[PDB]
């Protein structure tokens, strides 16, 4: 928690020589197994509402190592082992009819394991089918 | 009875219909893949995203309704269509038509997963998939489509399903995104277009690209690509699912490393030079190195929370991974020097790197200045961009020894004198015909499977012609029949006429006559 | 604070904003702005429908009508190509001539669907509330709708699955599409017999929306063994994928399906008093007129009066007609056993009302298929073949 | 040396005026058969029509299947060959031969020869696709077995290639 | 070169957008972001309908809720208010309590009404297709459905009018929704049934889809007496807007519209072979109960058991209900009349047939309304004072 | 008959039901507006928009769609509701919420002239209109 | 033949003195019977199109005292005697279907006699029902 999380952490805070001395290190010429996930949350009314009331308050406070960066066009959410919405949550947020599906309207991209279970939306660290 | 009976409302939920479909198949002799595969293991997964037919079209209708009002109201009204620099609004004739044959392909593919899988849900996610691919080609063309309305230069906005034909990057996008994920192993598509496809490279192709469409003034792709990637969460969710069944069983997965490895190298071949080159030399207003975007979301975030993570049970970080990483920092700078030079026989309007440019690019990539600036900067000198000039950079370097091949697996140019990526030119004849492959995983590739790979490069077909003719015969002009789509310059003065280009009396040869 | 830099968006920053100013040209660079303007329009007007569909698929020139050249970049193994014209054994002068006269691009197609799935909701929540089950005759609600319709399904279900290999074989933009939006199509009607089974087991006690015992009548019934074996064939028995397409829906779907799912169970639900039904069906009957549109435009229009191959093309459309028009009717003289086990009515369920129906069937399928590829066919003995089936 | 226009062309033009000779089904397969052989596949004997073969491919694939349809009984466009032989036989024929095949190079070999010999409209398209699919399967475990464990310089000699060129 | 200035936008122009920015605080100026956050919500959470709708009306605190003060701007001649007291009977702490069970503010109801426009034309486009219409009762088509139906429109475009002065008059915002929407799905429903007697005319040579015979029938056939003397009060002989609302929705549409429309011409279609009325009733069905939620919220929650004039209303209530019941059971004693013309079905059109399905609507009725205000009635006698209608 | 039918497809377009609204009134002694008025004359007018209530939503509807799409994708990923000059932001807190009471009275009046007309097509428009002024009152 | 048509003619070129000296002199406290008409249009991708093709071109072709303005969000076009536009040319002109009820949803206003009449949405000086018909055909 949390700085290992930035979008711009660790080999992205350097520049010039200093990054590509890293980039081309030998211990980095293989990947890195990582607990983290990624979500991708393309910005409008009701996800920038979800951020700022769900996942900025009762997500990070579950999950401390959320890191939430502004993107342009999207949010850009990066947590160790899982983040979760609660479409029926933010249907109480919103004020109207809002099924997990309804969430998934704005639900940019994942670079985790996702499903849906019920009104709620996860992305995982977890591989299911393997991990037990 | 006939008076007694619940009046509560109720309807019937997806998910209550979802419980049911996996009893919809049933058995008999013939049910089984019209495609061939090496990949027979048990396969009766669960998806993860329940959806039916009629809550596909509630969702999607949604996610549309919202986009084309935010285009065809709000932004028309705000003129946004040519408020793009002129760089970006170029760039997005290439981004928008290349990844619409990327979509559609993913069409066929996922037809071809549907067609493999065995579990009732398998194929209700898989046709789901299908549908969303069909969005996504509608979506392209809907940009293109566009800013061929609203944009201060419609011409190859206008008609790249057919402009695309002329030149060389178009043959690579073919492969990578294409023919890679339609032409082989059906069960093995959820490694290649879903597994490395979908979960690595759509993110900064779809994803990351949108903010650097909005740091150069384009609203419309955001709102197009942002919603395009909403339903890739389902697709990688479907390969994933079917990737645990091939994990899973030890017959499957001693087939599934070497897999990967192909569809990564496959993959990134094309996508690392030709996105870093359309980000950073089709952009004005840079977001970040592309190298940085690439370690980003390929090298840490990919590579550690998928590959890493599959790592614990007998996945492979890809043996290719090493060379990938130096086409990454440096890849994109080469493929920049055979884009420009070779700009006449694209179908879009491109600018040098101006002085705040080259100075970014030197320092973000120490040693650009010295190599591809000093190119850049000679090329400006002896009239790159002056239609009288009668210069053509292409014809520059092959008076200097800067021989242009094609590889024959990826179709990627090579110019093995300038780059500083990875490669190396490998020259066969085989039966009487000559082969340049440029890496030591194609050329395998090449070896043990010469029949898969028998595209013809630009070269071959054009051997002998006049650029202008080539160009004239593929349609590369504006509409009054004498003015170059493509453009040295994005300036809306001096644009060159097939005059111009015929003028500089460019005739192509044949790279492999000198072995 | 994060820890990348908040980009400055180029519409809106003022520095930004007044950089591209500067770089946009005062004038249009060119002034043909009509997207992919050379497309052959099918219409008096191009259609953004041809616009955002036509040319998508990068054919090569040896693929008829590919605007492309040269071989494909990566084949199969062995030398499969990605797309080639080993996948189907009729021609044409250009493979992306078809058009679906619905014009379904991606979005129309979601959002008249969407309608669809909002709307039944909403009156499953009124039908409910209503209490209208209550007038149901309970011998078809629960002998002949939930056994026999439920075993229609399955028919639905395999003629989806037999769009699989199409969606990955077929020539060009338009056809494909064509063929995805008939397969979404097909397991919807598939999904939504299983919704209205889900639904009346809410409102009837007793009442079991398991496909279990539809499933056995399906997979043992000889009233489905017929039809079981003509979808079997049709999905996973051949590979041409516009053999799949005109047997799938011109021929078999045309006949036994539109009597089973119109004549039998449709019709036979407004006299045995069943007011849920019809809701279902009228969906699923929607959904056949357009796709009969798109597969009519693909067999009559472009193949069999292609000016090249029509005849050549009419040879084997020909063959698999005498073929799969068989089959649906056997399937059809195994199905009409199931009126032995309805109460008779007059005129609908007794030998005069069936042979109507048969002869409704039979008859627009020679209007509007056998007459358009020049398919002779006596309908008096189709229906006659099909009445040996019935039990007086 | 210098090619002629991609579409339009004096080598297509001559192919096509061939072609337009053909007036039986046995003398069209006949042709289509050493065409396939002598300018397709990488074991074709000739490249001197690279960039055309293709399209003059089709061009008589097309008049092969008019020929079909015009000359021959609609069971033998279901069931035979254009060649006379039972097209159940073609297909058991030839899995066998692949699935029998010793090494990666035989069997190459082989599903490259059928396709040569049998593409449609030689054989009927639902017999060919699945013989095609059933061959594939059998060549794409035979090469994908230790696909890294040859050295390229391996890899070289066992394909046959003359080396003209090594960077560096 | 226009003669007017062509006006910089202030949120892309680089000039005036650096203006604003730099006039806009860097901080917001309160935390409290929720639209009319004052609002009591009815549910869990403020939904979007209460926050768009509450307290547009501007009340002041003599009319009972109101958050103003003072007289009005303007009043009639006379001094009647804008608004006031004396528009109906009955009493309320609070005239802003009702809220629609379905939440629909207008947005909501177009959107899920413009799903049923155009799915309705598809349905038509494709059953013309389908030649359904082949196996229709012909009497039942011609001289029952055409006329009868026909004049059915009548009875839902009285109930749509008498809904003016409701719209006028009424005390509430959400009241006002409530009663608009229900007046547009009247005639909705009115338009519809036409609309199928239009469909039907480009269906059957001879069909006559004019209004004439409906019109007449309507006015003067005796079946048609009863409900037409009670529309005519209804409409035009009150004005309390709260007695128009209870008596149209909660007690003559109710019992003699739910008869006519359900009971006998969405059932019987399904008795004689219709298939198309079900598609047409499906709708006006659909709005009846979504209407009855929203009436029953505005009757039962707030009125029938407001704190203080629960009692008060109640009495109101019974005698409306006491009189209009009477009404309806005349009506519905004409209407019966009927199915003297019909082909006799057991168990539909006979005796005991008529009976359980006036026991359906009476039983119902007393549930749905009835006990919920306290209506003592015994359904056999109201049962039986219809039957005297019906001819054996 | 039983057999043969015209099967081309046709639907109803709304100028088609629209045609006959005038006929849905019937004449009675209290057939007559509720409201005072000094005008008492005759008024049997036609409608210059054809609308019936499907095609009432359904217009609606696409304009809905248009502008909340804009409004909550578009305008909101462009933070525009904050790129507003201080002096009009604080003058729509006026603007538009005392046009929301000309619109619901608006609602009102439509009303009054619903009731006060006397032709069907008349009366067809002016709720047409009462519904707009609702779509209105929300709008703001 | 348009000049008087332009929103900014006549008395709205005049600034300061010399506007409050016409628009309080004494014949223009009351008001002046024009033969225009006014309608705007709502911007939109479809609108756009309509008024680059149709108005500008073939509306300006029939009615040559057209004047449209820019006006930010909305289009103001002012004629004499009519505006026409025929919603089957605008879906000619978008490929999609476009009744004369879609093209009303950007259609925000009209000073004038507005109707539709088939495809064709019309505003109009004219004062129908009390203008009486200048021919029998
Ligand atoms: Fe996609
Ligand atoms: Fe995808
Ligand atoms: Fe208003």
């Amino acid at each position: 928690s949390s700085a290992h999380n930035a979008y711009n952490a660790g080999i992205m805070q350097k520049t010039g020589k200093a990054f590509a001395d890293e980039f081309f290190a030998e211990e980095n010429q293989v990947v890195h197994e990582s607990n983290a996930v990624v979500l991708v949350l393309m910005k409008s009314d009701e996800i920038d509402a979800i951020i700022e009331d769900i996942v900025l308050k009762g997500g990070k406070a579950k999950n401390p190592s959320i890191v939430v960066e502004d993107k342009a066009g999207f949010w850009w959410i990066k947590a160790d082992g899982a983040i979760e919405i609660d479409a029926a949550e933010a249907g109480e947020l919103l004020g109207k009819p809002f099924s997990v599906y309804d969430l998934l309207i704005n639900v940019s991209s994942t670079v985790g394991r996702a499903y849906t279970l019920g009104t709620k939306f996860t992305i995982t660290s977890e591989l299911m089918g393997l991990d037990r | 009875d006939a008076l007694k009976v619940n009046r509560a409302p109720v309807g019937v939920e997806p998910q209550e219909v979802h419980k049911w479909l996996q009893s919809f198949n049933w058995d008999f002799k013939e049910n089984r893949t019209k495609y061939p595969t090496k990949y027979h293991m048990a396969n009766e997964t669960k998806e993860q995203f329940k959806v039916i037919a009629k809550e596909y079209a509630r969702m999607e209708a949604a996610k549309d309704e919202r986009q084309f009002g935010t285009l065809l109201d709000g932004l028309t009204r705000l003129g946004a269509g040519n408020k793009v620099h002129p760089r970006w609004g170029e760039t997005m004739k290439v981004i928008s038509n290349f990844l619409e044959v990327g979509e559609y392909n993913a069409i066929a593919a996922s037809a071809m997963l549907w067609d493999s899988a065995t579990a009732a849900e398998q194929k209700n996610g898989y046709l789901a998939q299908v549908l969303d691919e069909i969005r996504h080609t509608h979506q392209c063309a809907f940009i293109n489509h566009y800013y061929s309305k609203h944009y201060h230069d419609p011409a190859g906005h206008n008609d790249a399903r057919r402009t695309r034909a002329i030149g060389p990057l178009w043959k690579g996008m073919k492969r990578v995104f294409a023919d890679g994920f339609i032409s082989g192993d059906a069960v093995e598509c959820s490694v290649n277009l879903q597994l490395v496809g979908e979960a690595c490279f759509t993110n900064p192709l779809i994803v990351a690209v949108t903010e650097w469409a909005s740091a150069n003034g384009d609203e419309i792709t955001p709102t197009v690509f942002l919603s395009v990637e909403t339903d890739e969460l389902r697709h990688m969710a479907n390969g994933y699912q079917t990737v645990v069944s091939i994990a899973n069983d030890p017959a499957s997965a001693k087939f599934l490393n070497t897999d990967l490895n192909n569809a990564f190298w496959t993959q990134q071949k094309y996508f690392t030079p030709v996105l870093g080159y359309l980000f950073e030399y089709g952009s004005k207003f840079k977001v970040e190195p592309w190298v940085k975007t690439w370690n980003r979301w390929v090298y840490e975030d990919w590579g550690g929370i998928w590959i890493g993570r599959l790592g614990k049970y007998g996945v492979e970080s890809p043996a290719s991974l090493r060379d990938a990483k130096r086409d990454a920092y440096w890849a994109h700078h080469d493929l920049a020097l055979a884009a420009y030079a070779m700009w006449p026989l694209g179908f879009a309007r491109l600018a040098l790197p101006d002085e705040e440019d080259q100075a970014w690019f030197e320092a973000n990539y120490p040693g650009w200045a010295d190599h591809y600036g000093k190119i850049f900067n000679e090329w400006k000198k002896l009239g790159y961009e002056d239609p009288k000039s009668g210069f053509i950079p292409y014809q520059w370097l092959l008076a200097n020894g800067h021989d242009v091949y094609i590889d024959r697996v990826s179709q990627v140019p090579f110019i093995p004198s300038l780059a500083k990526g990875t490669g190396s030119l490998r020259v066969h004849e085989f039966n009487g015909k000559k082969h340049s492959l440029t890496d030591d995983w194609g050329e395998r590739q090449w070896l043990i499977e010469p029949e898969r790979y028998e595209c013809h490069n630009v070269f071959e077909q054009y051997e002998g012609r006049e650029l202008s003719e080539v160009i004239a015969e593929g349609h590369g002009v504006r509409s009054d029949g004498k003015t170059l789509i493509a453009q040295p310059h994005t300036r809306g003065d001096n644009l060159w006429t097939l005059e111009d280009i015929k003028r500089a009396g460019c005739v192509f040869p044949d790279p492999l006559a000198k072995f | 604070p994060q820890s990348s830099q908040v980009t400055k968006r180029g519409l809106t920053d003022p520095e930004r904003a007044a950089i591209i100013a500067a770089a946009v040209p005062d004038h249009a660079l060119d002034t043909q702005r009509k997207y992919h303007y050379f497309i052959q329009p099918r219409w008096k007007r191009l259609s953004e429908y041809e616009q955002l569909s036509c040319y998508a698929q990068p054919n090569p020139d040896w693929i008829a009508g590919g605007l492309d050249w040269g071989d494909w970049t990566q084949k199969f193994h062995g030398g499969r190509p990605s797309w080639g014209n080993e996948s189907t054994e009729l021609r044409t002068t250009d493979w992306y001539r078809h058009r679906d006269p619905a014009r379904r691009w991606h979005h129309p197609y979601v959002k008249d669907k969407s309608e669809e799935a909002r709307y039944t909701q909403r009156f499953l929540a009124a039908y409910s509330s209503e209490g209208s089950i209550r007038t149901i005759d309970p011998y078809w609600r629960d002998e002949i709708l939930n056994k026999y319709f439920g075993a229609l399904l399955y028919s639905e279900y395999g003629l989806f699955n037999a769009h699989s290999s199409v969606g990955r074989d077929c020539l060009s933009d338009t056809i494909r599409q064509t063929a995805v939006f008939a397969a979404l199509d097909k397991v919807d009607n598939a999904q939504m017999i299983q919704m209205e089974r889900l639904f009346i087991a809410k409102l009837v006690p007793g009442f079991d929306a398991s496909t279990d015992v539809p499933k056995k009548i399906w997979t043992t019934d000889p009233i489905y063994s017929g039809a079981r074996a003509t979808v079997q064939e049709i999905w996973q028995g051949v590979q041409d994928w516009n053999e799949i397409l005109w047997a799938g829906h011109a021929v078999y779907d045309a006949t036994f399906g539109q009597f089973a799912r119109r004549e039998f169970f449709q019709r036979l639900a407004t006299v045995y008093g069943d007011t849920l039904t019809p809701f279902f069906t009228a969906q699923s009957q929607t959904y056949f007129q357009t796709t009969r549109g798109a597969i009519d435009d693909l067999f009559v229009y472009c193949l069999a009066n292609d000016s090249e191959f029509g005849a050549h093309n009419r040879t084997f459309l020909n063959a698999w007609t005498e073929h799969y028009l068989a089959s649906s009717v056997a399937a059809l003289k195994d199905f009409v056993g199931l009126y032995a086990k309805v109460e008779k009515v007059a005129g609908a369920t007794d030998r005069a009302g069936v042979s109507e129906a048969l002869q409704r069937v039979f008859g627009d399928w020679k209007i509007d298929y056998a007459d358009k590829i020049g398919f002779r066919v006596d309908v008096d003995q189709k229906v006659d073949a099909v009445l040996a089936g019935y039990k007086n | 040396a210098k090619r002629e226009p991609i579409h339009d062309n004096s080598i297509r033009t001559e192919w096509e005026a061939k072609i337009a000779k053909l007036t039986s089904v046995d003398q069209a397969t006949k042709f289509i058969q050493d065409f396939r052989l002598a300018y397709t596949s990488p074991f074709r004997k000739s490249y001197d029509i690279d960039v055309d073969y293709q399209y003059i491919e089709r061009k008589i694939e097309e008049k092969l299947s008019v020929l079909k349809t015009e000359k021959l009984p609609v069971a033998d466009l279901i069931t035979k060959a254009t060649t006379g032989e039972d097209a159940a036989a073609v297909e058991a024929t030839w899995i066998a031969k692949i699935k029998a095949a010793k090494s990666k190079y035989e069997a190459e070999r082989i599903h490259i020869e059928f396709r040569q010999l049998y593409k449609p409209p030689v054989l009927p398209v639902n017999v060919f696709l699945r013989t095609d699919a059933a061959l594939g399967t059998v060549l794409m475990e035979i090469r994908n077995t230790d696909y890294y464990g040859t050295p390229l310089e391996g890899l070289r000699k066992e394909r046959g290639v003359k080396v003209l060129h090594l960077q560096a």
